[PDB]
């Protein structure tokens, strides 16, 4: 009787292996069809005021987050720089970040399609999510005088203006399956712990310089912050069904294991609020029909994730 | 958990009476070609 | 497949997947081989040894496809595209490919699907034949000895 | 039937399920469902009957896809130990030319025939695993079939459509209109190839401009016209 | 050369390994092998070395300068390695950048006061590195055509600085050079050819400056199919070997 | 590989035609294609159509700051990416090919460098802000002539072309949608146009390198056929100033100094013809725009 | 960048003895992986290593294995690209003196070494993260069940690191960057001490692990 | 602003209209690195021109049945000009444009199809620059092609040209090409024909021609200058091999 | 209410070709295929898939690579790509002009490139599981009303975007599936699926024009 590992049938017939599972009520990543990965959260950990008593001076990361999610692991960082400005809810009126994800993967080269997309997706979705207000990137600007005459203090505000800049970068080990919302969910929570250098100045032009020591809240708007879900629809092949000693079709949620990544190409992905709104929806009916029984479930499942996704820690 | 062990094996189809596997069982029993000419040309 | 051989890729060695990953979902959303993507036009030759879902290749000749009358096989009688063949290593060839074998009874097809991977799976019934569940139809190959 | 009918991919098949159909170019079996279903935009068409009647699509195409008994002029890209290496069309997979595979060939009589030299062949076979076959002979008997080099004419580059309808359809005006103005030699491949050789350079020349014309235009009656302003010989 | 039959390394690695060793061309073990330098040719430059040796092996090097604030610019001596045949994102490339701007850091490498004008400005030298062709390991290739240079460069005077527009000063320093060394069985070889390279058991990079044993020290592979470990008094061997014949190799390139 | 598969009768059946002065769309040695310039929608919009090639470009502009070496110069790129859809022969921007290069050098060198747009008038203040004038061209499709229709697109889109007005106090600019102020047109300082004359050698190369009464043949503008099987080619850039903007001849069959400069004068023959059409197209343009304004005025 | 978002352009970035933890075979998408961490007295490092293969090599048969490292700053940008290569080929020269790459013709061994973490609290560290990564390198090999001749291990100490293997008899690794000057016998001894504890670590890892 | 063309008729480095700059070339300079090889002199310009070849394809790719492959490589070094170039000039467009331009020059003068199934790497290091430089890139490459026993039709000699005004003057230096604008020739052999023409700025189409003309003159005498050497070169190392 | 221009068949040196337009919204696209893969982009068993999306300003971004994965996204199942196996489908799409404001929106781009997308494989004559039909659809921020085919200054104040990318068969008058459905911004459930007949109905409606589209220049090419 010829056997092959779990890991070489989901090399060899993706397919066959998912829908084998499947006729037993659970999938290739060993999870029955609703069930989530569990995550894990280390908030702050690498950004520079991540110790209030001992700030780390050599230290630019204004954010951090550490998260996992059955196997696998998002590192998310976020740093800043300031540009000089020139010259309601509409979207005019919102900002983004700029993420940069590297999914670490054998290859070493420039960005690949999966990095790519993620990285744009995440920008966009931050930007039509509304969770940055364009208002909340603005500096106030302090200034140095001068004491008596000898050193330096700096006096802010309890004349140009000027626009923070936030940078992300997004690292992914141990990829196992379709990784963004992992990123998506990673990026908020560090969104959550950034917080923004206070900041002063001395045909020409003096330099903006950041203070050392001092920071404000990054306010962003925590009824627009959404988390990610993502559900594949299988179709049932009468012929792949084990004894277990006419068509149907069932709803898997929280893909992974390759064979599903593979196999499956009906998929939804949703970016779910904890009052109940909806920040993001993707269809794609690549294979089986997605009817709107699928779609109600799977807004059902993406708004209970992401209650427990933002109740779950603190 | 995971006893069958009939899903880590070759494609069987669900569908399939046990004379039809009798008979795959029974054709893979008798010799291949390969050991029918090899068999013939030894002898 | 060609008249002379039938170039393979190999996807595990001993119950071992190789490479350990795929690339699947490197290239986006459709049905993308390896490197069928933005990441393989920019792929650094100097510094890694091959891209993400690079596999060893292989080759099996129609020579090496069966011990016996080895003069006159048609390999599109044997094997089609998709198909998923256990053979042996004979030789380590070249750069580019491993050189293979299915000339035992437990070498040869041992997943196939009808229409050249397009239709269902079929199950093998006889040395040199399977055939669709569904259809009923019979296709021809050269079928590894399950059990 | 006999009534061709106009037919989106993904539109209900319209023929009799109790008659038997041979389905040709178009028309597609579902590997899973089984189900017949057209794939390509066009006309429907199906012929009378015989013993089953054929059901295919005619569709607008300019790619074109090695298919048995199709002649087809192509070009010598490579040479191989036993066979030559030839183009179709430009950018598609290549097809291979055995070199037995001529009239009173041999392993010690070889074909004459370089890299860059026109040939007029016959698909012999076009497996769907396979790189496509083309032949220079009958197959059956291994004598001159009407085919072979092309020599000093000049090729041009038709749809599909327009060179089916030249090679099959007999009451196309084309041919003659061209005989109406001066004696040519020519050589019609269903890959879109069209051949055209006259004694005289300007004829030929002229029968390549009036053919690309007649070609771009979609009304038949018009080609007179065109070959009358073309044979002109306006400069 | 590179790339030797599996017959030809034996051979060559048995006379190696055999006490004396025997050399391929038979060279004692720290023997040199013939090269010769010139130097001034590139008057657009502040300084200028050519380096070629008996096998083949080719380099040119450029000194220039430029004014810059030291506390805008901590680093007054900066080295760019251009190899012809290797693209400047080779790891070659940088590993020998990297180990040449160590050796010339105007840290410890050299005299940072010799390059002072005044307490807000000074010359920055760039030292501007083209193997036209190398067969072995070109470090002390390099090092030696850039001592060249260094020991010939002349910058302008100082008399916001302004300069003297005809007279120059000779840039007095002490270049370091670096040393190549490989290791064959329990024998130490100066100056190693690229066979002898091909079959070495490993290799030591040892630099030296004003008469001792500076850093950087470097363990290299001078291939991929031979490298092994090594005994201690080995290494011990080769930085004695190099500290008893380096003042020859300094009084050698220093006599003009 | 992608390569154009040419047959040898098809090679000495154009070669042979050209012996005989006959070009295969019709058209005498020295006849340059009739160019279809057609604008639309927005200012620096447009379409330019020469035979069957089909390009088509799209100018536009954005607030930056001013290059550190450069504090009173605007800022201006040219960018000519080619894609498989004016023909599979393209790999996917390949801005290192030979062809490719070429031609973005040579509309550089024609339009960027010769100072056909004012880098100084599109300066807001000196020290912060400039206007980052861009021009991209599509390439369509490919029958030739590619660097004459890119550098036709290019100066047509730019003369065509309307930044907003905007005025400066200070720190601050201010910057007016189309219902505030009108928008005011680009610095355009010449009009260079490029003429391409490709060079075939109807006998052998020995004829060509030490043989006399040279029998080398020169045509204008020509076909992607013809492009595909010429041994020489030539771009020439002129102005109406009598001025050569530039000349490429990199390398390819030598030719004979003296035809050169025919070829130069009789380019300057067209380039008037052309920039004559240039200019009298883009007045039409802008009269039915202000005679449309009037149609909306008043019902 | 056409393959990033980097921003705006405009913008300018902003201005302002040793425990040890050692595991194995937590990511799944390659062959090999270890994860060490180390804390000393004022002083937290931890890094993770990946090996891909052995993989399909470009180019002509190879008579042998190819084994390439690379180095991947964590964090902050901590170091430069110049001595991050230079390290890698410290590191290949010692693996490629430890694995044994005949068993492995045409194919290659891409080893990772992530640096996400280097806060020490003490106020050129290059030296003294060496021999973690050759720790790291080594644990990941053998977990990706790349044959090894021996456990590669290493010492640092006065800027000066080195690898040993064999029970500490012979050196397959010596790097020496300033870092003051000392007698090299006493480097050798405490490097060699390093090494010997690191070396019980590592293969009780690999007996409590595998 | 200054004399650059005096009343008298000199310029700024003394040298009249219609004269070249000290041009001296050296063959077979590299015999341990190249099969053919050239150091050369022209003015301040100072360049090595490497030809390895005709040789083995070092792709499987890039080998062509029916000629040989010619590749040009320009490495123009940062310390070629007065001040550092801080930037690698290897993958610039100008570069590049340079590099297509020696090769479809080469193309149609060396004999590629009689080396099918080889590939020529001409390898080209500029170690120091003062304008006219193409010119001099064209000539080096002629003296390392010929010196590699490489078979072409004739020799290619390069020259430059600026015109000042109405006067057009010979072989401009670096202070010259600015403030002026120039014109490259590539010029096969002693023929009138040109393998290149290369105009850059803007110049009065009446004036054109002229310039060409003692263009073409120059580039003869600097055939002259290469000839003369390789003969010599000749002379020596046919005498010497003897007996 | 909702009325398009497109055109067929212009480009000389593709197999198939496609001119669409919808408000400012102006898209051309191309397809070559199926013809010779490079051996990266091989598949052994269907058709592979080289798409690629050039913007009407600028050069190709990351942009541009979310429009190719969402367009692969929609063309992948539409293509009967094992008519084809180890072949290779060319599809490129250039915007001509965006309709949109290019920073904040790029759905009316992508509906276009679908739509053009389709019709140039409809050209080409390659083998189609069914037909398509795509649509730009936003909900406003104070009227809360759902607009099928909004303009600008309507994206402008939407409160929400989306791109519903429908597949049809038999004559148009049956939804075989939802090939995409982009949905950004904020909503609900209700609105949702209001929004989701809607956009059938009109959708259905664009199939039925481009049905006539379609044939009015392929019925002349073709004999009776
Ligand atoms: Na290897
Ligand atoms: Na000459
Ligand atoms: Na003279």
């Amino acid at each position: 009787p010829i056997t092959f590992p779990p890991e070489v049938l989901a090399r060899i017939s993706p397919e066959l292996s998912l829908q084998r599972h499947l006729s037993l009520g659970i999938r290739p990543c060993l999870r029955k069809y609703e069930e989530f990965r569990d995550v894990a959260i280390e908030n702050n950990t690498l950004s520079r005021y991540a110790d209030a008593g001992n700030i780390d001076t050599k230290n630019n990361i204004l954010g951090s987050n550490v998260l996992k999610s059955g196997k696998t692991i998002v590192i998310t960082s976020i740093t800043g720089g300031i540009i000089e400005e020139t010259s309601e809810d509409i979207i005019a009126n919102y900002a983004s970040v700029y993420p940069v994800v590297e999914v670490e993967r054998g290859r070493v080269g420039a960005c690949t399609d999966e990095e790519m997309t993620i990285s744009q997706k995440l920008h966009d979705s931050i930007l039509h999510s509304r969770i940055l207000p364009k208002k909340a990137l603005k500096v106030k600007a302090g200034v140095r005088s001068a004491n008596e005459d000898g050193t330096f203090s700096v006096l802010y505000p309890d004349k140009r203006k000027w626009s923070y800049v936030l940078y992300a970068k997004i690292v992914v080990l141990s990829r196992t399956g379709p990784v963004f919302d992992l990123c998506w969910n990673s990026l908020m929570y560090a969104l959550q712990s950034v917080k923004l250098p206070r900041a002063f100045i001395d045909r020409e032009t003096y330099e903006i310089i950041c203070d050392q020591t001092k920071s404000v809240p990054l306010m962003i708007n925590a009824k627009n912050i959404a988390f990610a879900s993502n559900y594949g629809i299988v179709e049932l092949d009468p012929e792949c069904q084990l004894q277990n000693s006419k068509l149907n079709t069932v709803l898997i949620a929280d893909l992974d294991t390759e064979a599903e990544e593979t196999s499956i190409h009906s998929t939804i992905s949703i970016l779910a609020a904890p009052s109940g709104n909806y920040k993001q929806l993707t269809l794609m009916g690549g294979g089986a029909k997605i009817t709107p029984e699928m779609i109600k479930r799977s807004l059902l499942l993406s708004r209970v994730r992401a209650d427990d996704l933002s109740t779950r820690f603190n | 958990k995971k006893h069958n062990n009939e899903l880590l094996g070759i494609f069987v189809p669900c569908n399939l009476p046990k004379t039809t596997r009798k008979v795959a069982i029974e054709n893979f029993n008798r010799p291949s070609p390969d050991d029918i000419i090899q068999s013939a040309q030894l002898n | 497949l060609s008249l002379q051989r039938a170039n393979v890729e190999i996807l595990a060695v001993e119950d071992k997947p190789s490479p350990i990953d795929s690339g699947i979902g490197s290239n986006g959303s459709g049905i993308v081989a390896a490197g069928g993507g933005s990441g393989a036009a920019t792929f650094s030759v100097s510094q890694a040894s091959s891209d993400l879902g690079e596999t060893f290749r292989g080759i099996i000749r129609s020579q090496d496809v069966r011990s016996t009358d080895r003069d006159r096989v048609k390999v599109i009688e044997c094997f089609k595209p998709g198909d998923i063949v256990r053979a042996q290593v004979l030789s380590l060839g070249d750069g580019t490919n491993y050189y293979l074998t299915t000339a035992r009874n437990d070498l040869g097809v041992v997943f196939a699907r009808a229409a050249n991977g397009a239709g269902g799976l079929m199950y093998a019934t006889d040395w040199q034949m399977m055939t669709s569940p569904v259809t009923g139809a019979t296709e021809k190959r050269k079928c590894a000895k399950p059990f | 039937d006999s009534m061709s009918t106009f037919i989106f991919p993904g539109d209900s098949f319209p023929v009799d399920p109790t008659t038997p159909v041979k389905l040709g170019p178009g028309i597609y079996c579902d590997p899973n469902t089984q189900e017949i279903r057209p794939v390509n935009t066009g006309v429907l068409h199906v012929s009378a009957k015989g013993k089953v009647q054929t059901a295919y699509i005619d569709y607008s195409s300019k790619r074109y896809i090695p298919s048995v008994n199709d002649f087809v002029i192509g070009v010598i890209i490579g040479t191989f130990s036993d066979s030559y290496k030839v183009s179709l069309q430009n950018f598609s997979s290549s097809v291979s030319l055995s070199y037995m595979a001529f009239p009173n060939a041999s392993k010690k009589n070889r074909p004459t025939l370089q890299v860059g030299d026109l040939v007029y062949a016959r698909v012999c076979t076009a497996e769907k695993e396979l790189e496509a076959e083309i032949e220079c002979f009958d197959s059956t008997t291994g004598r001159d079939a009407g085919f072979g080099i092309l020599e000093d004419g000049m090729i041009i580059d038709v749809n599909l459509n327009f060179a089916r309808q030249l090679l099959f359809n007999n009451d196309f005006p084309l041919l003659k209109v061209l005989a109406a103005h001066t004696k040519f030699e020519v050589a019609i491949g269903l890959n879109g190839k069209i051949w055209v050789k006259c004694e005289e350079l300007s004829n030929t020349l002229a029968c390549y401009r009036t053919i690309m014309e007649c070609c771009q235009k979609n009304d038949t009656a018009a080609f007179k016209d065109i070959a009358k302003r073309q044979f002109k010989e306006i400069l | 050369h590179m790339s030797l039959s599996v017959a030809e390394k034996s051979y060559l690695y048995d006379s190696l390994a055999s006490t004396p060793s025997i050399r391929p061309d038979g060279r004692l073990p720290h023997q040199f092998r013939p090269i010769e330098i010139f130097t001034d040719f590139l008057p657009s430059s502040n300084g200028s070395s050519r380096i070629i040796a008996s096998d083949g092996s080719e380099c040119i090097v450029s000194i220039k300068s430029k004014v810059v604030d030291h506390h805008v610019e901590n680093e007054l001596l900066q080295v760019d390695v251009d190899i012809a045949g290797q693209r400047d994102d080779a790891l070659v490339v940088e590993t020998i950048t990297s180990l040449l701007n160590k050796v010339l850091k105007s840290g410890s490498g050299v005299d940072s006061s010799k390059l002072q004008l005044t307490k807000k400005y000074s010359f920055k030298i760039f030292v501007d590195v083209l193997v036209i062709s190398s067969h072995s390991h070109p470090i002390s290739l390099i090092s030696f055509a850039i001592y060249s240079a260094l020991n010939s460069t002349y910058l302008p005077k100082l008399i916001l600085p302004t300069f003297h527009d005809y007279d120059m000063v000779k840039l007095d320093i002490n270049p370091p050079l670096v040393f190549i060394l490989a290791v064959v069985g329990n024998n130490m070889l100066l100056d190693p050819a690229a066979n002898e390279s091909e079959v070495a058991n490993n290799g030591l990079i040892i630099s030296w400056s004003n008469g001792k044993i500076t850093s950087p020290i470097r363990s290299v592979a001078l291939n991929d199919s031979n490298v092994k470990s090594f005994k201690p008094h080995l290494l011990k061997q080769g930085l004695a070997m190099v500290e008893k014949y380096a003042p020859d190799v300094v009084r050698s390139l220093e006599n003009l | 590989a992608k390569d154009i598969e040419i047959s040898a009768s098809e090679s000495k059946f154009i070669l042979e035609a050209l012996r005989q002065n006959y070009r295969l769309d019709g058209r005498s040695f020295d006849q340059f294609r009739d160019v279809e310039i057609t604008f639309g929608k927005e200012f620096g919009d447009v379409s330019v159509k020469m035979g069957n090639t089909k390009v088509h470009c799209r100018i536009s502009c954005q607030i930056a700051q001013p290059y550190e070496d450069r504090p009173f110069e605007g800022l201006f790129v040219i960018s000519t990416e080619i894609s498989p859809m004016a023909g599979s022969q393209f790999e996917n921007g390949n801005i290192t090919g030979e062809d490719e290069v070429l031609c973005s050098r040579i509309i550089e060198k024609s339009v960027r460098r010769s100072g056909a747009l004012d880098v100084e008038g599109l300066c807001i203040v000196a020290g912060s802000k400039c206007w980052a004038v861009r021009a991209d061209v599509h390439f369509l499709d490919c029958d030739g002539g590619f660097i004459d229709a890119s550098c036709i697109a290019v100066m047509a889109g730019l003369m065509h072309f309307k930044k907003p007005d905007i005025t400066v106090h200070g720190e601050q600019i201010i910057v007016h949608p189309v219902n505030e102020r009108e928008p005011v047109p680009l610095g355009i300082l010449h009009i260079p146009i490029c003429v391409t004359f490709s060079f075939f050698n109807p006998q052998d190369t020995e004829e060509n390198i030490k043989g006399e009464t040279n029998s080398e043949i020169s045509i204008i503008d020509a076909t992607l056929k013809e492009e595909l099987l010429r041994d020489g080619v030539l771009t020439v850039t002129l102005n109406k100033n009598r001025e050569v903007v530039q000349v490429s001849k990199a390398g390819g069959l030598p030719m004979d100094a003296l035809t050169l400069m025919k070829c130069c004068h009789e380019a300057y023959s067209i380039i008037e013809k052309i920039t004559d059409q240039i200019l009298q197209l883009l007045k039409e343009d802008s009269e039915k725009r202000n005679k449309y304004a009037a149609m909306l005025t008043s019902e | 960048d056409r393959r990033r978002l980097l921003g705006p352009a405009a913008a300018k970035p902003m201005a302002f003895e040793q425990e040890l933890s050692l595991h194995t075979g937590f990511i799944e998408n390659c062959n090999g992986s270890a994860l060490v961490e180390a804390r000393s007295l004022g002083h937290q490092t931890s890094l993770i290593t990946a090996v891909y293969g052995p993989r399909s090599i470009r180019g002509s048969f190879t008579s042998q294995g190819t084994i390439s490292i690379q180095l991947k700053n964590g964090l902050l940008e901590k170091y430069n690209t110049n001595e991050l290569k230079e390290v890698s080929s410290f590191l290949m020269g010692i693996f490629n003196s430890v694995v044994n790459l005949s068993r492995y013709p045409k194919s290659g061994i891409d080893i990772f070494v992530y640096l996400t973490y280097d806060k020490d609290l003490t106020n050129s560290q290059i030296s003294s993260l060496i021999p973690h990564c050759i720790t790291s390198i080594t644990l990941a090999l053998a977990d990706a069940g790349i044959e090894l001749v021996d456990m590669a291990g290493a010492g640092e100490a006065n800027g000066t690191v080195v690898s040993f293997i064999k029970n500490g008899e012979e050196i397959v690794g010596f790097w020496k960057d300033d870092g003051d000057d000392e007698d090299l016998l006493e480097c050798l001894d405490r490097c060699k001490e390093q090494y010997n504890r690191y070396r019980d670590l590592m293969i009780s890892c690999l007996m409590n692990q595998e | 602003r200054l004399e650059i063309y005096s009343p008298e008729g000199l310029r700024l480095d003394g040298r009249r209209w219609n004269e070249l700059r000290r041009f001296e070339s050296s063959i077979n300079t590299h015999p341990h690195a190249a099969d053919g090889s050239s150091y050369m002199e022209q003015g301040n310009n100072k360049i090595i021109t490497l030809v390895k070849g005709p040789k083995e394809p070092r792709l499987k790719s890039q080998m062509d049945t029916s000629k040989a492959l010619l590749n040009v490589s320009v490495n123009i070094t940062k310390f070629s000009k007065f001040e550092r170039s801080k930037s690698s000039h290897k993958n610039e467009r100008r570069v590049l444009e340079i590099q297509t331009s020696l090769v479809r020059m080469f193309e149609k003068n060396v004999m590629l199809n009689i080396y099918p199934r080889t590939v020529i790497d001409i390898e080209i290091h500029v170690l120091e620059q003062d304008g006219g430089i193409m010119g001099s890139l064209i000539n080096g490459i002629t003296l390392a092609l010929i010196d590699a026993g490489i078979s072409m039709f004739d020799y290619i000699s390069g020259i430059s040209v600026g015109l000042y005004d109405t006067t057009p003057l010979l072989d401009t230096n670096s202070l010259e090409e600015n403030a002026m604008s120039t014109v490259t020739l590539g010029v096969v052999g002693k023929s009138e024909k040109l393998s290149l023409l290369l105009v850059e700025d803007k110049i009065p189409l009446d004036r054109l021609e002229n310039v060409l003309a003692i263009g073409i003159a120059g580039a003869h005498r600097v055939r002259d200058l290469m000839d003369e050497e390789l003969r010599k070169h000749a002379q020596k190392r046919v005498s010497n091999a003897s007996a | 209410s909702m009325s398009v221009q497109a055109e067929i068949g212009i480009l000389d040196h593709v197999d198939g070709s496609s001119e669409f337009v919808s408000q400012d919204t102006k898209v051309i696209c191309s397809v070559t295929g199926p013809i010779e893969p490079k051996a990266r982009q091989e598949l052994p068993t269907q058709l592979a898939l080289e798409i690629i999306v050039r913007p009407a300003k600028g050069v190709a971004t990351t942009r541009e690579k979310v429009l190719e994965d969402k367009l692969r996204a929609v063309l992948t199942p539409l293509i009967t790509r094992h008519c084809y196996p180890r072949q290779l489908c060319q599809i490129t799409c250039q915007i001509l002009e965006s309709g949109e404001d290019e920073a904040e929106f790029s759905l009316r781009e992508l509906s276009c490139c679908i739509n053009a997308a389709f019709l140039a494989l409809v050209d080409a004559g390659i083998a189609l599981n069914s037909m398509c039909a795509s649509i730009p659809i936003a909900i406003i921020k104070d009227t809360s009303d759902i607009i099928v085919d909004p303009t600008a200054e309507q994206l402008k104040i939407s409160l929400s975007v989306h791109t519903l990318a429908l597949e049809f068969v038999n004559g148009g008058k049956v939804v075989k599936n939802v090939l995409l459905l982009d949905s950004n911004g904020d909503f609900n459930e209700d609105q949702l699926f209001s929004l989701l007949e809607l956009g059938e109905q009109k959708c259905q409606e664009l199939v039925t024009n481009i049905r006539r589209i379609i044939q009015d220049n392929i019925s002349p090419r073709l004999v009776v």
